[PDB]
């Protein structure tokens, strides 16, 4: 099965971290696990920033995300980086 | 095919649509390591079907560079490649099969664990090869041996289930 090999924490915000924060807020490690749990054509993203716009959670309710950065520097360190 | 052709004409196509007279390299507008492979790698695999110049040149060169430099970005995207690989092979076109098998060979050495993660999808992708098994016959054998070599302990039997004539000594 396709699952990550290892996990570390992040300490500097980035475009990568923002999108990981959005998946994890919704209960998913990353896009790989989101696409495993739900049936997805394409993830809804904001055109200008590429950020995740909308995700369906496990109980089938939906999370929506701002066009602009949501991940606070103070919350960066809580985002997990998975290695594959 | 049609999806790859729309992709090719978009601004967000990450390859510069230019030919340098010195050589046949492709020039990337965007650095490969900054592309989200979840978006870009399946689109390039959509172009396995492509046989029309110049689309097929850029589909093939794009796939190669993204596999060569993907590193740890490739495995997480493997599940999204199965359907494109399967659609291409199932056209039953010899030229598409030849390029696709070379691509699959590159895929299984592209990064660690990719070959093993391919094993559960053998039954989706290998069946059409039985039409073309023992030039394409030698390519099929060489490709199946690559799969077995990097597929771990469960590779041989799973190849043999779908390709009953498969014999190998590696
Ligand atoms: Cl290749």
């Amino acid at each position: 099965d396709v699952k990550p090999k290892s996990v570390s924490h992040a300490k500097k915000w980035s475009e990568e971290i923002e999108n990981l924060y959005r998946f994890q807020q919704a209960g998913y490690r990353d896009e790989t696990e989101y696409r495993q749990v739900k049936q997805v054509s394409m993830v809804d993203r904001w055109p200008e920033t590429g950020y995740v716009k909308k995700l369906q959670r496990r109980d089938n309710t939906f999370y929506y995300y701002n066009k602009q950065r949501e991940c606070d520097d103070k919350e960066v360190h809580k985002v997990k980086i998975y290695a594959y | 095919s049609t999806a790859f052709r729309k992709f090719y004409e978009r601004g967000d196509f990450p390859i510069a649509l230019e030919h340098d007279s010195k050589g046949n390299k492709i020039a990337w507008k965007v650095e490969i390591e900054k592309l989200d492979y979840h978006h870009y790698l399946p689109l390039f695999f959509d172009g396995l079907c492509e046989m029309t110049f110049p689309y097929e040149f850029f589909a093939r060169q794009g796939i190669h560079d993204m596999l060569e430099h993907g590193g740890n970005k490739i495995l997480p995207v493997l599940p999204q490649l199965i359907i494109p690989i399967k659609n291409a092979l199932n056209l039953r076109n010899r030229q598409v099969i030849c390029v696709t098998l070379k691509v699959l060979q590159h895929l299984v050495v592209s990064a660690e664990m990719v070959g093993k993660a391919l094993v559960p999808f053998y039954r989706q992708i290998l069946p059409v090869l039985n039409i073309f098994k023992n030039n394409i016959g030698d390519l099929i054998q060489e490709t199946l041996e690559a799969f077995e070599r990097y597929g771990g302990e469960n590779a041989f039997i799973n190849i043999k289930y779908v390709v009953p004539t498969y014999e190998s000594c590696l």
